[PDB]
């Protein structure tokens, strides 16, 4: 019933140490909460700060201001549209460059 | 001197009436102290043993409960709620000791189930932990206040017979 969310990164998945990255979760309109999960599934961030790109879509952003190698790893989206959590996005592997 | 004796005997009666008052106020003081320290020691013991937590608000439990009362369910839960959101998120690598609570409390998102709100889950936990702590604190205050009152009213009574 609920379409899988999709995940993308801005500017990309390979980030100079100390600089920033933003993940985008995209999902259907009427999403309540977007959750960006890491591989350890106690680490995750929620947001209700939803925006729309198209009438039948909604989305939210997660900015990491200063990346370290402990940020490196898998990242996934899942969203909540009452009464149901969707299923999980594909993973996006974030990597940290030295320079 | 019959009236001499009745004077000391009315003096001993006032002493004994005062002693009773003394022995209850001394008992209650000691019960308060024993209580607001079994509480602290019970809540710390519970966080450390059942939940593997040894700090809050980025201080050790010892120091934390010196500045926020172990009964303050609202601010304990708010502290946990906040520390969970700003140390188990995306935007730091700081201190991930506490994050296990989300697994324990059942917050991890399960595709196919309803949403468990973080803060409600924490306040259910903290209410349970604080109720437990207040009850053991009350037992400590009950024992210690009784043991001190008994000893005081005894000691004073025998003093009032010399």
């Amino acid at each position: 019933d609920l379409p899988r969310p999709s995940i993308s990164a801005e500017p990309g998945t390979v980030i100079p140490l100390g600089s920033h990255v933003t993940f985008v979760c995209r999902g259907p309109v009427g999403v309540q909460t977007f959750r960006l999960e890491r591989e350890s599934r106690s680490l995750y961030s929620d947001t209700e700060d939803v925006s729309q790109t198209s009438p039948s879509e909604s989305e939210a952003r997660f900015r990491i201001d200063s990346v370290s190698e402990g940020n490196a790893g898998p990242y996934r989206c899942i969203y909540y549209k009452p009464p149901k959590w969707s299923e999980q996005s594909d993973y996006l592997e974030l990597l940290v460059k030295e320079a | 001197g019959e009236i001499a004796a009745l004077a000391v005997n009315a003096w001993k009666t006032t002493a004994l009436k005062n002693a009773i008052a003394a022995a209850q106020k001394a008992g209650d003081a000691a019960g308060k102290i024993a209580g607001e320290s079994k509480g602290v020691e019970t809540i710390i013991g519970i966080l450390e043993q059942y939940y593997s937590i040894y700090e809050l608000k980025g201080t050790p439990l010892k120091s934390f409960f010196a500045t926020t009362h172990y009964t303050d369910i609202s601010n304990i839960a708010t502290v946990i709620d906040t520390e969970l959101n700003t140390s188990c998120g995306l935007n730091s690598l700081a201190n991930q000791a506490i994050c296990g609570l989300r697994t324990k409390l059942g917050l991890v998102a399960k595709p196919g189930q309803v949403m468990v709100t973080q803060k409600e889950a924490i306040t259910k936990m903290i209410t349970n932990v604080v109720h437990k702590s207040e009850i053991t604190a009350e037992a400590a205050k009950t024992e210690v206040a009784a043991t001190k009152t008994a000893a005081a009213i005894k000691m004073n009574t025998e003093a009032i017979e010399a």
